[PDB]
Order: structure tokens, then sequence, then C-alpha cells
């Protein structure tokens, strides 16, 4: 009622006051002395040309060589990036897939989409074929992002405005995170695999502690739908790319907006964002059919990745940081170095 | 009922009961980590093709 | 006069001033027009045709056939300069005839293939042939290319040039007496593709109007495009064949002993052979220049 | 230069590519239809003859139609509506009896405006089904059409009101040139509805073929 | 589970045209390359033939090239070996080893039960040096194996495997690519080395390690096995 509305009013007022008090000067003033990275060499080393339809998600294995890609033709394709060979081809029960994951151990993969079911496939079997290890259900909306914590614990983001930490051995939601008011369209796991950020459709991102489950911090400032989130390699920050043609950097300590990567030239939103191994370069896939890589410190366009006919949908960087890979809406993935 | 307002109040009050770190020093260790680990980042520094796995 | 029994055929060839009077300008215009038209055609098809579908593949092969065709013109142009003489030795004369033969064939075959593809895409929409891989289109096109090379290599294997009186000649369609597969295959590659073109066009028009699709403007313009393709094919490749059967008629009636009757008709025949190169410059215009895309 | 194991891996990759190509060829001949309604407009009634998304497969005249009923997807439509970009047609169903509902036809018009005038469906045709025609007759025999339609000048006649509703739903389209709207006063009747869809689908396919030939 | 049953044994008069069959039950047999490997009684293993998945690539040993035929029947999950013009040295145990080739795979992981065939009356040379070393439980011994050509490839992986033949049953895979330890095998077996010199230790060796240990090359066909090392006591 009215008094609860008023305490919420004063609580967010004092939160904003503390945020502004903890702000003295933008880090653009602290970073202008650093020599800019300049124009970045970018070439198409390999071109994975196996898909036959729209490509919606991808992920890099921890070996930095095998990558799994998901397309609307209902096929999960696991490629050896070094030789562009197709290690595996998995038929999906539901052809509508928008998320994909690769287990840290490499034994399992995850997939999901409009079926509201997260399917976990076992990659290493004595039968010599991939099989659907376990289907997880309980999400009332479409699955947008799923990430592996280990061989047995997964965390999934759905369109039901809630996230869920599951248990593949048993198949029930071990924990449920319900703090959002819109579709949660992305997910990122911190390096320690204890905290994770989720950017939803209410133009806000939220930080959750997977150990027990509750929204530790809420970050706002976006003017439209948030389509991608990605942790900083240090783990004390993250970057969110949204539909308003802006990428934004937040930290888990100051809990404030840091940088607004945007330009008057581009107006299309962001589909995927990922950092580099050192975190100096921040890549962002756009609807303008090209991926812009920005200096994470200078807020300047370090380079342009223009080799895709259609809109870039998924983007990933290998664990060793040796190369990046973009899967656009055309049937081709591309590897850049 | 208005239990959702109570949940929002708990969310906001817990978010208020946290320690906030000065933004300038956060950026300080941010770009400190950045320059410390920029040495072994092939994306930033063009790696020679001798040991580039994607040399093709 | 004439009846120089070129090989053993018992017969006559003529050279007249009207050739160098009328042919040079018209084939000069065809020359330049073909150069620029097929230039943009191949430029778009090589650097601006990322789609690269089966019909696009057939159109590109027609384009390359027409491009080689409009590059053969300068050598037969220079030949027309010196009143049916020849100067460039033996090897490139045979090269000119083989190029010109197998090209005009290639065009005809690819034009017919495009027509058949349109017929299947309209009349039989739910057919596998409508949606085929680019590999299948490439294989079929290469097979047709091999067909036209195989039908026409017979003249390549020859000391093509002929003393044309005191001068030289490389005309092969020198019109005399006996039956040969070349003029027979030339009449066949006009007649049978003519029937295929008309059957495909009639089926397309009848199916489109029977399904009441004639309302959307692009459909009407498609109807006009099919009509103009058929009409240009017939106006361009018909005069040559009707003249050809005219010499065949005058032959099986009179024979190759009184050649004064064929004094003019063969000249007329080379004017009609102009139209066969003349059609060339429509092939960019009516197929992939006035089309919705580019 | 590749070793024996690498050669065998390349052979396996080639076999996987062949299987992928075969599956793509098999799927490319299947017609996809996106079904949309209003929950009670009669999607079940349309699908009766043949927790997330629902897929229905049915064969007619050696043609395999796949219909994707989104149904209970209670999320942001614009977030996943681009997944269906490329379906052959959009079967939009609506009940004519809903003019005395909720106002419900106003919501149906709003949904039709959103779907038809969407950047993704700039070329996909919409097949509009108007069911409950008998219920429409029963309601119009007692309830005047002007209740939901203040700007209507006509009598309580089925044909006139039905034609007005069809015309007004049709003119909600903005790209009247590159996209067509097909309408059919469906009922229990017989497989006629399916026949209608087939015809419309064939139409779309024909146009698509003429688009591949660049001559459209 | 995975099961390979081999049949077509017995005694054949020399120069016959017999046949060997191998039925598979328990895995996707259509996507597995299959190897036929013989073993003369008091000798070491020797690779006879191999056929890839899809029957697109077939290889034979030089000793039996042109005399043996290999084929697959995927619908009924069977592997056929046509025997032609048999001679005395063809008398051997036979195995229907399976192998799947992709990045990180473990070829030669499972072995068939074996079938007897008794007939009346540029290759890499792989040497295992010592053939019989006496051991006691609780010890640790470094079995060594030597090759002529350097098995290390430009890729960076040494294509070499070692297997164990315990008394009275089929051989089993121990280590694949000289480093990666195969599934089911305990960590006690560990192998390493370099080109043309490969070693392994059985950390805390005990019983059920008795048998003959074979090192095998896989750089290119044909594949040559070692003489085998006999462990006793
Ligand atoms: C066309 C022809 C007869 C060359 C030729 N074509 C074939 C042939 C064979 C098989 C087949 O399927 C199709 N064609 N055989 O010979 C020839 O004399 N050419 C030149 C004229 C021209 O080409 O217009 C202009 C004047 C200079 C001479």
């Amino acid at each position: 009622l009215d008094q609860l509305r008023q305490e919420a009013e004063q609580l967010k007022n004092q939160i904003r006051d503390a945020r502004k008090a903890c702000a003295d000067a933008t880090l653009s003033q602290i970073t202008n002395n650093i020599d800019p990275v300049g124009r970045i060499q970018m070439r198409t080393r390999r071109t994975l040309r196996g898909h036959l339809a729209k490509i919606y998600a991808m992920h890099w294995g921890t070996d930095s060589r095998l990558l799994v890609s998901a397309s609307q033709d209902g096929k999960l394709i696991i490629w050896d990036s070094y030789t562009t060979n197709k290690v595996h081809a998995i038929p999906l029960r539901s052809s509508w897939v928008m998320t994909c994951a690769y287990a840290p151990s490499g034994n399992y993969v995850a997939c999901g989409g409009l079926d509201n079911i997260c399917s976990i496939y076992n990659l290493k079997t004595r039968e010599g074929n991939v099989r659907v290890s376990r289907e997880l259900a309980g999400h009332t909306g479409y699955l947008s992002c799923c990430r592996f914590l280990d061989d047995n614990q997964i965390v999934t983001s759905s369109g039901d405005t809630t996230c869920a930490l599951w248990d593949i051995e048993t198949g029930q939601q071990t924990t449920t995170f319900t703090g959002h008011t819109g579709d949660v369209m992305s997910l990122s796991l911190a390096p320690d695999t204890r905290l994770f950020v989720s950017g939803a459709c209410d133009a806000s991102a939220k930080l959750w502690d997977v150990r027990e489950g509750m929204c530790r911090q809420t970050f706002t400032g976006h003017e439209s739908d948030i389509n991608a989130i990605c942790f900083f390699p240090n783990g004390n920050a993250f970057a969110t790319g949204s539909d308003d043609a802006t990428c934004r950097l937040f930290d888990l300590r100051a809990d404030q907006e840091l940088m607004t990567y945007s330009h008057d030239n581009i107006i299309c939103g962001i589909t995927s964002v990922s950092f580099s191994k050192s975190g100096r370069l921040l890549l962002a896939g756009y609807d303008d059919f090209n991926c812009n890589v920005w200096d994470a410190l200078k807020a300047d366009r370090a380079g342009v990745l223009a080799g895709h006919d259609n809109r870039v949908s998924c983007l990933g960087v290998t664990d060793d940081g040796m190369a990046v890979a973009t899967g656009s809406w055309d049937s081709f993935l591309k590897i850049w170095n | 009922s208005i239990a959702q307002a109570r949940k929002l109040v708990e969310q906001l009050k817990m978010e208020a009961n946290i320690d906030r770190i000065k933004v300038s020093k956060a950026a300080a260790d941010l770009m400190a980590y950045c320059e410390a680990h920029a040495k072994e980042d092939p994306l930033l520094t063009p790696v020679p093709a001798s040991e580039n796995p994607f040399r093709e | 006069d004439h009846f120089l029994e070129i090989d053993k055929k018992n017969c006559c060839v003529f050279r007249d001033d009207f050739i160098v009077k009328v042919l040079p300008p018209v084939l000069g215009l065809e020359f330049i027009f073909g150069l620029l038209g097929n230039g943009l055609a191949l430029w778009i098809f090589c650097f601006h045709l990322k789609s690269w579908k089966s019909s696009r593949i057939f159109l590109f092969n027609l384009a390359v056939a027409d491009f080689l065709l409009i590059i053969c013109l300068p050598f037969l142009m220079d030949n027309y300069v010196r009143r049916w003489d020849w100067k460039f030795g033996d090897i490139p004369c045979r090269l000119m005839l083989f190029m010109l033969a197998m090209n005009r064939q290639g065009s005809i075959i690819f034009l017919t293939v495009v027509a058949v593809d349109r017929y299947f895409r309209v009349v039989h929409p739910h057919h596998a042939l409508n949606k085929i891989s680019n590999r299948t289109a490439a294989i079929i096109s290469c097979l047709l290319w091999g067909i036209t090379i195989g039908l026409t290599v017979h003249l390549l294997k020859k000391k093509m040039p002929i003393q044309n009186g005191g001068a030289n000649l490389c005309s092969s369609f020198s019109i005399c007496h006996t039956f040969q597969w070349h003029e027979a295959m030339f009449l066949l590659e006009f007649f049978l593709p003519l029937g295929i073109i008309l059957f495909c066009s009639a089926r397309i028009i009848w199916s489109l109007r029977q399904r009441q699709m004639d309302r959307h403007a692009k459909i009407k313009r498609a109807i006009t495009f099919i009509m103009v393709v058929a009409i240009v094919f017939v106006i361009c490749f018909l005069p040559s064949v009707v003249v050809r059967i005219r010499i065949f008629w005058l032959l099986h009636t009179s024979g190759t002993q009184n050649c004064e009757v064929y004094r003019s008709v063969d000249l007329a025949f080379f004017i009609t052979l102009s139209f066969t190169y003349m059609n060339s410059m429509l092939d960019p215009v009516v197929y992939y220049f006035s089309s919705p895309s580019f | 230069t590749l070793s024996a194991e690498d050669k065998a891996a390349v052979e396996r990759s080639k076999m996987i590519d062949r299987n992928l190509r075969e599956d793509g060829e098999k799927a490319a001949r299947e017609v996809k239809l996106l079904l949309l309604g209003a929950g009670e407009s009669g999607k079940s009634t349309i699908v009766k003859q043949m927790t997330g998304i629902v897929e229905t497969h049915f064969t007619f005249k050696d043609l395999h139609f796949k219909m994707f009923d989104v149904g209970a997807q209670r999320s942001e439509r614009k977030k996943w509506i681009h997944c269906f970009e490329g379906v052959t047609a959009i079967i939009f169903c609506v009940a004519l009896s809903d003019y005395d509902l909720v106002n419900r036809m106003h919501e149906s018009m709003k949904l039709f405006d959103s779907i038809c005038n969407n950047k993704w469906f700039t070329d996909t045709s919409i097949i509009l089904f108007l069911n409950k025609k008998d219920l429409f007759e029963e309601k119009i025999k007692k309830s005047p059409l002007t209740i939901c339609y203040p700007e209507y000048a006509g009598s309580n006649t089925y044909e006139e009101a039905a034609a007005y509703i069809q015309c007004q739903f049709e003119d909600l389209n903005k790209r009247k040139d590159t996209k067509e709207i097909y309408t059919h006063f469906t009922c229990s009747t017989d497989t006629k509805n399916v026949q209608f869809v087939f015809d419309a689908v064939t139409d779309v396919i024909i146009k698509n073929n003429l688009k591949d030939c660049g001559l459209f | 589970d995975v099961q390979l049953v081999e049949s077509g044994g017995g005694l054949v008069q020399p120069g016959g045209s017999r046949k060997l069959s191998c039925s598979a039950s328990g895995f996707a047999f259509s996507s597995f390359g299959m190897h036929w490997v013989r073993q003369a009684p008091e000798k070491g293993l020797e690779w006879v033939a191999y056929i890839s998945s899809g029957s697109g690539t077939i290889y034979y040993a030089d000793t039996v090239k042109g005399r043996f035929t290999i084929s697959r029947d995927d619908p009924k999950n069977t592997l056929f070996l046509q025997m032609t013009s048999l001679r005395s040295e063809d008398t051997a145990m036979y195995y229907c080893v399976r192998s799947i080739y992709y990045y990180g795979s473990s070829p030669f992981d499972f072995w068939g039960q074996g079938t007897t065939l008794t007939v009346s009356s540029s290759d890499i040379v792989m040497t295992q040096a010592t053939s019989s070393v006496p051991v006691t439980p609780g010890e640790s011994v470094s079995i060594s194996c030597r090759s002529s050509k350097s098995l290390l490839h430009s890729n960076g992986n040494t294509y070499l495997y070692w297997f164990l033949q315990r008394p009275g049953q089929s051989p089993q895979l121990l280590i694949y690519r000289m480093s990666n330890l195969a599934s089911g095998v305990p960590d006690r077996f560990s192998g390493s080395g370099s080109g043309t010199a490969f070693t392994l230790t059985i950390s805390r060796l005990e019983a059920e390690d008795v048998g003959v240990y074979y090192c095998m090359q896989h750089l290119e066909y044909p594949l040559t096995f070692g003489a085998g090392t006999k462990l006793e006591l």
C-alpha cells in the first residue's frame, strides 16, 4: 500500500544518493593517458560452412578447440575449429533453439529454446553415439540462456522472468531466482562459479549468489531490452549489450554504471558481447551484420568485423583467448584471430 | 494482498545494507589487471604466425 | 563463276560490296553494346550475386556464352572489311568458327533451359526440380556445355581456311549441296527449342491466368517478360532458318550449277546471321537487367 | 599430408555433411505455417481436422504441412517472433462471434495490426480464418453489429456485416503490394478449409519461385 | 552393453574359400570403423584388414592383399571377411576390433572374443626389445617399446597405442596416443616418452596385470604391432 510504496521510494532514493556519493570522476579521465590499442588486425581464418539455416547460439569448450553451434534446422553441430571438421551432429527434438552450452569437462552439452525444456546430451558414451541424457522441465517460458556450472549443476535463464539452478542427476530445480519483471534474455557465469549476472527485458541486470539464491545487486541505466551479458575476466565487473545500440560496463563493488560504448553511426541493438582474455578488447555483435570490437578503457571502436551477410547472433572467445568466433543469422560461422 | 510490496521492500533494504567501493579505485585495479594481463593476449597484440593455431 | 567445289561439294560462294557497305556499322554497334551489357552482367554475377541460385547459375552461363559471342565479332568484322577475305592464318579462323558455332548453340540451350526452369517453377511449384542444389545446377550446366562442345568440335578439326578465289574464306555455312549435320543441327537447334519455348510460355501464361494471379503488378510484368522473351527469340533466330530452308529449296529444285539465283539470297542470309548476334544484346537486357533484382 | 586418423576424421566429417545435406533437402520440402489466434478464436477448431510450443504435422495432396501453434507462450512476442521469419504463411484465426465479447475483436484487430505490420513479416502472406459463422448469424439476428462498430451503416444482415468485417480487417495491412491476405469464412463443413490453405500455400510458393527466378 | 560375437572358425583344408562373420550388439555399429586383426598362436598380434564407416575406405595388410575381402552389413550389424586361397600361416585367432575416429576419440577401445582358424599342411618396424620380464606384486616396471620412424606428427600427437592381453580372453586397450588413458583402465598404468622411444610404468602393480603387453603404431597403414612383453609371477 501507500506506506510500502513510500519506503520503496526512499530506499531507491538513498541507493541513488549512495551511488552518486561513491562517484567522483569517470574512469575516462583516469584512462586517457594509456596508449590506445589502435586499429586491430582482423581476418577470417576459418569459415564453418555446415549449417543450413539461422544460427542462434554457440559456445567454446575449455580446450579452446571444440565449439558447439545451434541453428534453427534442429541440429547441434560440434566442430573441431582447428581443422573445421564436424566432430558431432545431434538431432534436436524441437527445431526452435535459442541457447547452447558446452560443459567444462566436455562430456555434456545443453540446448533449449521455445520448447521450455533444457535438454542435456551426453557426448562420451560407450555406444558411440550422442544421446539425450536428461530433459529438464519446469520453466513456463522459452529458454534464452543456459550455462554449465559443472557436470551435474546447470543454471538456466528462461522467458518466465525467473532463473533456475537445476541438478542434472535428479532433474528438479534445486534453486529458483525470481526477481525480474521481464524476459531474462542472457546469462553469464563468474570465473569462481559462485555468482552470476542475468540481464532481463526490464532494461536491468541482476546479480545472484548461486550458493543460496537471491538478487544481491541490481544494475539499471539501459533504455531498452537487454540482449547480452558477459562477465569481465577479473570477475569484478560485467558488460551488457542492449537493444538501444549501447553496451554498458558495471562493477560488482562500486555497483554503478562505468562506460557507455555507443556511437551516432550505429542505431541497431546488440545481440552478443564477450571480453578478451586480458579484458582490453570488448567484442559486440550487432544487427548491422558486423561485429564491433571496442577498447574496454577508451570507449573507442578498436576495429570492425564485417564478413557476415546477415545479422550477427552469437559471439564467443576461447578460454585461452587465441581467437574469437561469430555465428550470424546466415548459415555460416566465422573464426577470427 | 500486497506481499509483493513487502518482497520489494526486503529486496531494496538488503541492497541498501551493502558496502560500496569508491569507483575510481575500482577502475584503478580494473585497468591494472588489464595492463598486467595484456602481455599474453593474442587478440590485442598480433601473435606471430609461427605458433598461431589458425595460421591458415 | 564461283562453284569452287570448296571441299567436294559441288558448289558456289559470292562476295559483294553491299557486305562491306551494311555489315560493318551494324556489327560495330552490336560489338560495343555487347561489350558493355555483358560487362555489367558478368560484373554483377561475379561480385554482386551472393545468392547464386540455380536459375541464377543458368543465367550466368548464358551470360558467359553471350560474352564469348560478342567477343567473336571483331574477327568476322575484319573479315567483312575486305569483301570476304581472310588474313589471320589458319588456327584462329577455326577458333572463330568453333567459338561462333558452340556459342550460338550454348545460348540456345541455356535459353531453353531457363524457359523450362520457369515452366517448372510456375506450373509445377511442388516439384523437387524447382529446389535443387547449386551442385546439381552446375553439373547440368557443365553437361550441356560438354554437349555443345561435342556437337561442334567437328569443324575445329580442320584446316578451316579456304582459298576463296584469290582470297581466303572461313565461312563454313558456305551454301552448296550435300547434307551435313551442321546445317541440320542448326535448323534443329532453332526448331525444337522454339517448340519448347512456346510450350513452356503457353503453360506458364495459362496457369498464371487460371489461378487468378494476374492482379498483382509484378505478375503482369512477368507475363510481359515471358511474352517478350519468346517474341525476341522468334524474331531473332527465325530469319536465318527461313533463309536457310530457302537455299535448301532452291537447291533441291535447281541445284548448284546456276548460282546466279543464290547471288543475293546468301548475302541476305549473312544479314539474317547479323540478327543472331543482334539477339545477343537483349540477353542481358530482357533477362537480368530489367528484372526486379538489379 | 594428414595422418591416417586425420583422414578418417575427415571422412567422418564428410559423412556428417552428407547427412546434414540430406536432412536439409528433406526439410526444405516441408511447408511451415505459423498459427496465431486469441486463445479462444478457434485454433483448436481449425486444427481438429487434418507446455510450450505445439507442432502439428499433416499431409495433403502429397504435401507435408507443419503448423506451429505458439499457444500458451505468455512472454514478449517480439523477442521470439523473429524465429519464425521465413515461414510460408501465417494462419491468423478469429471468431466473428466475439463482437459481443469482452471488445475482443478490437484486441484481435490490434494483434493483426502488430503481426501484419512487422518488419519480419514483410513478405509472408497471411491466411485469415473467420470461424463461428453460425454463431455470428445467431448473434447478429438479435444483437446489432453497431455495438462493437459505431461507424457502420448497414442492416443486421450476415453477408453485409461479414463483408464489412473482412474489408476492415484486410485494410489493416500497410504493404498492400508485396504481401497478400487470403480470407475464408470457415465452418465445420468439410476439408474445404484445408483445401483453401493448400491453394493459398501454392500461391505463396509460386510467387517465391518467381522470386528465385528474379522475374517476379 | 557392447558385444562382439565372432564366428566362422574351425579347420579348413588349404586353399579354401571360407568366411568369417562378426555380429555387433550394443552400439551404433553404422558409425564405427572396424578392424580385423589376427594372432598366430605363439606369436604377437598382426593387423589384417580395416574398413571405415560407410565402407568408403578399405585397407588390407600386404601379406593378405588381394586374398582377403572385407565388407559391412549395417542394417543387420555384421562384419564379413571373405577368405580366399588359404595357406598354413593363416592359422590364427581372429578379432573384430572396433574403432571410431574423431578428435579426442579412443580407437581400438573394444575387442571381439576371437575365432580360431586352423589350416592343415616401408612399414614401421616396432620392437619391444625384452619379451619376458619377471615381476612381483607391489613393484613398478617401465615397459619400453621402440619404433623405426618417428611417430610424432606435425599435428603434435604421437599416434601410438598400447594394449594388454590377459591370459584367456581378448586384448583390451590400455593407452591411446601414448598419453591419454582409456576408459575403465585404472590410473596405475601411465605411459609417456618421445619419438621412437616409449615407456610406461604400472604404478603399484599387482595381480590381474599378468599377460602380454603390445605396443602398436597408427601413423599410417599398415599398422605393425610389437612382439609383446610377457609378465609372470
Ligand atoms: C555458323 C557456321 C556455319 C559455323 C558452324 N556452326 C556449326 C554448327 C554445328 C553443329 C551445331 O549444333 C551448330 N552449329 N557448324 O559450323 C559459320 O559458317 N559461321 C560464320 C557465320 C555465323 O556464324 O553467323 C558468319 C559468317 C562467317 C561464318
